[PDB]
């Protein structure tokens, strides 16, 4: 994560490191939402233009890491996919509309002080924290610099505000849709930040001032370059997709 | 259902280095 | 870099788990 | 080692693992003889028939191990070759005569309760101890069964009698030399044990009753099968290849 | 020089589970 901080121990339990088995190396983030379901970005799995297309067998799942590199032995947990579902209206062909994917573990997960799930929002909560002004937190182990192509050795946190619809659409040339949201400081707000290459799937959470629990608002989906002025990054809109999620997880 | 409440924080009932920031952004 | 295993990070030796 | 037991911790300090960087896999054995010098069997590094030829760059030396696979992080010391020296009259083509290599590390090794060197024989220690009937001790993480092509989970130790020039020779069809030796029980002595594939380079040592130190006498070089009734294992003759050692080891 | 003197043994003056089968060996 570009312009982040170093995560703190146990600070973000629902984080998942999606592992490419061979060559052994990082793919993307994920979020534990339960003890056997994980949510990532669809284009982490499939992205035909670069010939990305993995199976429940090309990936390894790492729960409870901090260090990018180190195989933290009695902390960390490694799991393997039983299934993987990509949102059928995932637009790989245009602008990545509905970059939501669900992968179901073969077995459930042990929740340690380090392995713990994040809540999904309610039309209720969705409605009052998702608003320009409000900062959400983004997390990951991908590229530090837009162009360093480098990587953090420990989880990275970065807290960015949620930007205004136009602002965003006026920001890029791409087709922005109702299932996206952009986040960040304006070219003049004298703070930086951003997620970047290697950070897809990772959660963009928000802490409810009411019920005081951590929720997932976005899924790091796309952007243009990294921590670039007057240019914001996009996150899958999880609550608009909350029913497909509801749906696959049941049956 | 226990969700979003952090063993080492929300339970021990400690705040993390920068969540005050967030909470301060709302309202 | 291979079965069962997992690459650790000091002489990026594989740790078999 | 075939017909072995499990090594007890800190039982074989000088023992060295010689690991192929890629595919990351065990190659052979080695003995630590000094702090930055190591002694291995030559066909571990070069064996034209089989298309074998490695360098000071495809190998990692793993010192002070027990677990074959587990990356024993606080005990073991991984190192790298600065230069590899193979006996000039190493015989690949005929009978592996003079299976000897020396690889000297880039930097010396930290002696642990685990990393400790073995001593080379004197014309006399080498003399009175190299006698048929006397047991030596072999160790390695190679193949458990002639045909399991499995593998020890922890180092393997096994004690074997030194057999006689004759017996050995009649034991095979291969050409014996003054620079080899056979070790193992007669197919009548009701005991077993053998070194086997993935075992070359490991030390064949004897504990001196005079000074009570451990000496390296043989090197695991070759054999015909593994733990075969009345067929013995051939060890390189270190005492007798000892002036070359003393030589490469000045420059 | 320090060589062949195993630290968890010869120095702690402790014997391994089989090194004595080896001795009865020699003579
Ligand atoms: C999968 C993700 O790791 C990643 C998002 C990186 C986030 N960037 C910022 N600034 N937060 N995604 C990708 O690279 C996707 C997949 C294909 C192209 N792409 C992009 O983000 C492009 N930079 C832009 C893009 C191309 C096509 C459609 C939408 C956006
Ligand atoms: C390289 C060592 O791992 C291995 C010997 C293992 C111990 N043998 C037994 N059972 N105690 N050496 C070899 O594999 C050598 C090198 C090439 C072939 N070879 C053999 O041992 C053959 N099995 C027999 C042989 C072939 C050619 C020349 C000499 C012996």
């Amino acid at each position: 994560i570009v312009e982040g901080s170093d995560a703190e121990i146990g600070m973000s339990p629902w984080q998942v490191m999606l592992f490419r088995k061979s060559p052994q190396e990082l793919l993307c983030g994920a979020s534990l939402i339960s003890d056997r379901w994980v949510l990532t970005a669809a284009h982490c799995l499939l992205y035909p233009p670069w010939d990305k297309n993995f199976t429940e067998n090309d990936l390894l799942v790492r729960i409870g890491k901090h260090s990018r590199t180190r195989y933290e032995r009695n902390i960390e947990k490694i799991s393997m996919l039983e299934k993987i579902y990509i949102h059928p209206r995932y637009n790989w062909r245009e602008n990545l509309d509905r970059d939501i994917a669900l992968m179901k573990l073969k077995k459930p997960v042990a929740f340690s002080d380090y392995i713990h799930p994040v809540c999904l929002p309610d039309r209720e909560t969705a409605a009052s924290l998702l608003q320009a002004g409000y900062k959400g937190r983004v997390t990951g182990w991908g590229n530090l610099k837009e162009t360093w192509t480098g990587q953090p050795s420990v989880l990275q946190v970065v807290n960015l505000p949620i930007v205004e619809r136009p602002v965003c659409k006026d920001s890029t040339r791409i087709r922005i849709t109702d299932n996206m949201f952009c986040a960040g400081y304006k070219p003049d707000e004298g703070k930086r930040g951003d997620a970047c290459e290697g950070d897809s799937g990772g959660p963009f959470v928000m802490k409810s001032p009411f019920n005081n629990r951590w929720y997932q608002m976005g899924i790091v989906s796309w952007g243009e370059g990294c921590d670039r002025d007057g240019k914001y990054g996009f996150y899958t809109h999880v609550f608009r997709l909350k029913k497909w999620i509801q749906k696959v997880i049941d049956q | 259902a226990d969700c979003g409440l952090r063993p080492l924080f929300e339970k021990k009932s400690l705040e993390d280095k920068t969540e005050r920031e967030l909470l301060e952004s709302y309202i | 870099e291979c079965p069962e295993g997992y690459i650790l990070d000091d002489g990026f030796i594989c740790t078999d788990i």
